[PDB]
């Protein structure tokens, strides 16, 4: 999410209740306008947390100009302190299959099955993002010089395409992207209206922890993945 | 953590994600935010029939 | 013939990854027809340099160099050569960056510093143990290629490790027990 | 179809405010 | 070979 | 002559490659034309 | 006349440093008195190998190689060289050691068995903070000189730091507490 989600909490404000405290919701603001000073990103949005056992890996993506290039991932444990995380690749995809459990705090913690828990960072927010990044339908225009900008002139989803998960995308490589209705499982998708139905909430069901903010009124939407950073392979037993 | 000396003890239960305790050193409160399920490493096995 | 004159000029990392431009105010022994003159016809060359162009690379200038009575001037103004920076060494479109690391900061998590010649900071993990062959690479964001200036190679991150000049007795049993078990 | 067929930078004044707020949250 | 005169 | 070789070949690309470069003026019209060919190419054959 | 029969005299760190004998088969391929003929006896050199020689000084036969017709051959043997030892290699008049060293060892002290070409055991003291670039020379301990039989070079201990491949937070902290201070 942007840094109006950091202004006002507009994590809590979806009802999952996970989010940041104003402590590291003000941190967190001085510390993504540093890291879009530090690295020319176009956008800095916070990706969102990987709970972990000692401590919490806060995440921030830079957007480029160019929104669907290879975002590059940071991660801070104590918020501010933000560094750069390696991008993901197909072998680290491949590297951390036979490891489960929970993050560790420290991401020089190592697994038998070795593996780095920073590359265990990297891949499941590469497989978080190529799943259920959200984009909203017509939030993203395909330019003509081969390049995707914000569609600046986006008016909200009517409340008629609220409901339809069809007016969702993917926010990665592929109207371009492709929608949320082949997701399989097909109810995977959780939509719900919050706040007087001002608020559409759409949170992933195979990747619990993500909520998608929406407002229809305007085009405040984004994204945040605030969970214990594990894929729900039990989803079509629990729908 | 900034301000230590101000500091609420929160506790992640880790067996009930969203469940959470708090104390400021004399009152505390429960609260569970969670799905309502229980966390497991392994993925969930449909039990068995009986034999 | 006369050989051209194989100049060098040196280029820091930045006009090579911004793509700058040189003058080089050139020689004034153009001959006229009378084949005894010492003249200047076009005082300065320019060379319009493009992110990535390697060491060695050539740009000439034919007919434009020394000339004699009865030869065709040439001039190879000039060698791609690096000035020395504090630091990237390059090499074939990557940056090799030195750390001076502190031990014990090797040992542990580490995050190294590093300006880039975009002018951007970058936070790098080091989550590994850093013995005296390690290097991280930070890949796509090296200098750019000269194929292609909109991408780039990789910046690799060696590590000079700077070990203790003193140990206490109490350090010795501190280290004792924690490395050696 | 008609859109088909050395820079410098400048930024704002909000960082010189996020330069000196950082020192808050340290 | 004149092209010159062709179709320029 | 070689005129319907170059006819079938070229046609209406080098007509907008110097209508441009004659409109815009720029230092170097030869290098704009060949990356304006360049361009030309990523839109037409893409 | 044709051209030598260069040859490479094969000879280990712990022959040079006593001297041998080596004997090199020729052998049948010099022209005879029978004008001509190659069939020869198994003829042989021998080599004496005197202590400290030097690795390339060269060994000269004159008129023991393949004699042509009416040519003057010379079996030059010559390039004493240079098999690795594997626990010294061999620079100008100096044996160089390279000791793997736990990091524990080398920060917190520890001694070098070093195993000698003439068989002693040598206990040399580390006591400095071993670096990565560090050595400590032991004089008198090298190869014999070739110019004098007594006397001896000196030898190098140089250092390959073996780092820990794990450390628990536990050992992080202890490093931590120990180092950086």
């Amino acid at each position: 999410m942007d840094a109006d989600s950091l202004l006002l909490s507009l994590e809590l404000a979806s009802g999952s209740g996970q989010g940041l405290s104003p402590d590291r919701r003000a941190s967190l603001l001085t510390s993504l306008m540093l890291v879009k000073r530090d690295y020319r990103f176009a956008r800095v949005l916070f990706w969102g947390r990987i709970l972990g056992l000692v401590a919490d890996y806060y995440i921030a993506q830079g957007l480029s100009e160019d929104q669907l290039a290879p975002r590059k991932t940071l991660y801070s444990l104590n918020c501010t302190e933000w560094s750069l995380l390696p991008p993901a690749t197909e072998e680290m995809a491949m590297q951390i299959s036979v490891v489960s459990g929970r993050f560790m705090g420290d991401p020089s913690h190592e697994y038998e099955h070795q593996i780095k828990e920073e590359t265990r960072l990297v891949s499941i927010i590469d497989q978080i993002d190529k799943a259920v990044a959200i984009i909203p339908r017509g939030a993203l225009f395909k330019t003509p010089f081969g390049v995707t900008h914000v569609n600046r002139t986006f008016e909200g989803l009517p409340l008629s395409e609220v409901r339809k998960l069809s007016s969702y995308f993917h926010f990665r490589e592929a109207d371009f992207l492709d929608s949320l209705e082949y997701d399989i499982p097909r109810g995977s998708w959780s939509i719900q209206m919050e706040r007087g139905n001002a608020l559409v909430v759409l949170r992933s069901l195979l990747w619990p922890g993500l909520t998608f903010y929406h407002a229809p009124r305007t085009k405040n939407y984004g994204y945040i993945y605030v969970g214990t950073g594990e894929k729900n392979m039990d989803l079509p037993f629990m729908l | 953590n900034l301000i230590p000396q101000y500091a609420i003890a929160v506790l992640r239960s880790n067996l009930w994600p969203g469940a959470y305790a708090f104390s400021n050193g004399k009152k505390f409160e429960n609260f569970y935010i969670g799905w309502g399920h229980k966390y497991c490493v392994e993925n969930y096995t449909p039990p068995s029939p009986p034999p | 013939q006369d050989p051209p004159i194989e100049r060098d000029l040196y280029l820091s990392l930045e006009d090579l990854f911004f793509g700058c431009t040189k003058k080089i105010k050139i020689s004034r022994r153009v001959l006229n027809e009378d084949r005894y003159s010492s003249t200047i016809k076009d005082k300065i060359l320019t060379i319009d340099v493009r992110p990535g162009w390697r060491q060695g690379t050539r740009i000439t200038f034919e007919k434009e160099g020394d000339q004699g009575p009865n030869i065709i001037p040439a001039d190879i103004i000039f060698i791609v050569k690096e000035k020395l920076h504090p630091r990237f060494r390059r090499e074939h479109d990557n940056l090799f960056f030195v750390y001076p690391i502190p031990l014990g900061k090797a040992l542990t998590c580490c995050t190294v510093e590093v300006k880039t010649l975009d002018d951007r900071l970058l936070n790098i993990p080091i989550n590994d143990i850093v013995h005296p062959k390690y290097f991280k690479i930070v890949p796509g964001e090296g200098m750019p290629l000269p194929e292609n200036p909109s991408k780039k190679g990789d910046l690799f991150i060696f590590f000079d490790i700077q070990f203790p000049t003193r140990l206490t007795p109490q350090k010795k049993q501190m280290l004792r027990q924690a490395l050696l078990t | 179809d008609v859109k088909m067929a050395h820079n410098e930078y400048e930024m704002l004044p909000a960082y010189e405010i996020a330069e000196t707020q950082k020192a808050l949250f340290l | 070979r004149d092209i010159e005169v062709g179709f320029l | 002559m070689d005129t319907a070789y170059l006819k079938n070949c070229f046609g209406t690309g080098l007509t907008q490659a110097l209508a441009e470069v004659a409109r815009v003026r720029p230092s170097d019209p030869i290098e704009y034309l060949a990356h304006w060919l360049y361009h030309y190419r990523s839109i037409t054959v893409a």
